[PDB]
């Protein structure tokens, strides 16, 4: 039934045993970063794998919690007051963002028993300065704003300032946090070293990881995370749509049943251009087609792509890569159903699980 | 984020 | 409680009364197109003043029929097979996006009575940017003049255009000339014309009188029921969003996190961009305080913007955004699983109701 | 689009 996602095991299970691999050879551990990828009927076969998951707030908490189970940790740039006394029955480690928030909530920490963690921002943009790193940033704390004297109750010291990179910035980035509060480092119990490490892209530089983690494990006796996200579920999931009808107007026009602005929102605002299977670039392939969505939208157009034989009514067009920062942040704008849920299980079988309606549209509204 | 898609 | 979005029914009524001086005026028909505003609870509010709604698919049709009433009209670029019999049964106005659509379901659009209408590419754009503009060259919306199969209009009693976006009368006029000079021999046979939305008709300046004289000449001259579908002119600052400051840090100046998220409740923000106003708020150096305002989410992009205020902002302070009934609650998300904002609805008489509350259920059921 | 006119 289409459109829908399709999530692989055995895809899964590829980027899972280099995580484990990670795991193994340094003794670190890594977390999913929920925020990436939260399709919880996946989350037994990812947890036998890492050790837990993080979380963003409350509800990514609670579900890698319910649904995984290990070690449950969280950041958030601000706390809501009615909500931190569940975030710290759930959590195993909470990670603040500022001096001020850390002294709001330490007396229900310290009475919870959990671990608590600051997040630092080292100030060493490595991408295009969404950095994490860049001027005016309101992630993690500066050395400038760093209160020594405040430290007494954290246990661990977390950052994160990576986005789809290698194992160099990274070591780079380390090398900074050494630099700049080093001298804070051996009291903690553990740090986190944040995700955007594309660990299971082909080519990433592992050996460099695991000795950049085992060599700070040694130093500074503490426990390493890596909470990856987008690597837990890369290319391991595809949205399949069927074409609903073609037409002409300078050229070849499918309009599918899948639709952008919807279904896969990033490739509008970013933008960017998911691949197809069996799709070529214009001129690539003997039919070019600009590919549009269902919807009343003039500016829900996927893309233009080529194919060897002609697109008609009924045919099925796979997009690949769709299993990360897609269903976690889909919507029924125009009143486009979602896509239903599907798994491939390794073992080759389909289950369906998960399908939408009109009170999934209809429940947002009033 | 989706950079790195393959077929 | 914030986040929240308010609706405000006073404001709301103040674009409606201007929506029905239309009515009045030319004895066309108005409709609200949901995809702008699709906020049920305001449905009767909405049909008191308006005929009915329009929808881009079935889903939207069955809320527009079971919440307002009236008339229930509806366009997409390709139906579904297994959605047309239901949207048959709702619809009393259907239009097809081409004549393989139109001759696909003709058979059964005969059978159910219901009226069918074509969508009609008039090639004439007006819009400033031409990624949104539904007449640019490749659009996948409508028919054009070269595609156009004047042998297949039997059984077709309208035709339809949208290709407006915030603008005044004039670009309507003028493409209402052209839809003249291109398709004229095909208008008188039709009962209906419906010149789609985008009309700015409750922005203060709108060129009623314009709208009007172009409006009743049409009808007289094709003796045609007009339709007009704004969406955005509906709900137009008739609504806010509410939030409460968190955190206030300093890193290279002032910077505020707020309980509300631009990725996940007012993603045009980011996506367009644009800069929503803030109640109190100036541009930077305007006021004595330069805030960066930031979300709640673990997004280093969720920034909403850079505002002046006369006094500081302090965990606890609320700020009021404006206009943030259009293009928002219809399209929203629960990213990084932030919670979707509550709706109130504030009533003509100043009391505020709530309308509706989320939780922890809506972000999961989502996911698996 | 469809953001242009807002105000307080
Ligand atoms: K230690
Ligand atoms: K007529």
């Amino acid at each position: 039934q289409t459109p829908c996602y399709v999530v692989d095991e055995a895809l899964l299970e590829r980027n899972l045993v280099i995580l484990k691999q990670v795991i193994d050879r340094t003794g670190c551990k890594i977390l999913l970063a929920q925020k990436a990828f939260s399709m919880f009927a996946c989350y037994p076969l990812i947890g036998s794998y890492l050790n837990g998951t993080t979380a963003s707030g409350l509800f990514e908490a609670r579900l890698g919690k319910e649904e995984m189970g290990g070690e449950t940790h969280i950041f958030s740039p601000a706390y809501r007051e009615d909500e931190i006394d569940e975030i710290l029955s759930l959590c195993d480690h909470v990670i603040f963002n500022s001096f001020s928030q850390w002294e709001k909530y330490k007396a229900k920490v310290l009475a919870s028993g959990k671990s608590a963690g600051l997040r630092l921002n080292p100030e060493h943009s490595t991408q295009d300065h969404y950095d994490p790193c860049s001027p005016g940033s309101r992630l993690g704390i500066t050395l400038k704003k760093f209160r020594p004297d405040l430290l007494d109750g954290i246990e661990g010291l977390h950052f994160h300032t990576l986005c789809e990179q290698d194992a160099a910035p990274l070591v780079e980035t380390v090398a900074v946090v050494e630099e700049k509060f080093g001298p804070w480092l051996s009291q903690m119990k553990w740090l986190n070293f944040g995700g955007g490490h594309h660990i299971t892209r082909p080519g990433y530089d592992i050996d460099a990881l695991v000795s950049c983690v085992s060599r700070v494990q040694e130093r500074y006796g503490v426990q390493v995370y890596l909470e990856p996200g987008e690597a837990v579920a890369l290319n391991a999931g595809f949205l399949v749509s069927t074409v609903l009808d073609v037409l002409e107007n300078s050229g070849n026009i499918a309009v599918l049943d899948t639709s952008a602005a919807c279904h896969m929102p990033d490739v509008l605002e970013m933008p960017y251009r998911p691949p197809i299977a069996g799709g070529g670039g214009l001129g690539e392939k003997a039919y070019d087609y600009r590919l549009g969505g269902p919807t009343c939208l003039a500016g829900d157009v996927i893309g233009d792509y080529s194919f060897d034989e002609p697109l008609s009514p009924g045919s099925r067009v796979v997009f690949c890569d769709m299993a990360i920062y897609s269903m976690v942040k889909n919507n029924t704008f125009n009143g486009m159903n979602l896509p239903a849920i599907y798994l491939k299980k390794q073992d080759g079988s389909i289950q369906l699980v998960r399908k939408f309606g009109y009170e999934d549209f209809k429940t947002r509204l009033s | 984020h989706h950079s790195s898609g393959l077929v």
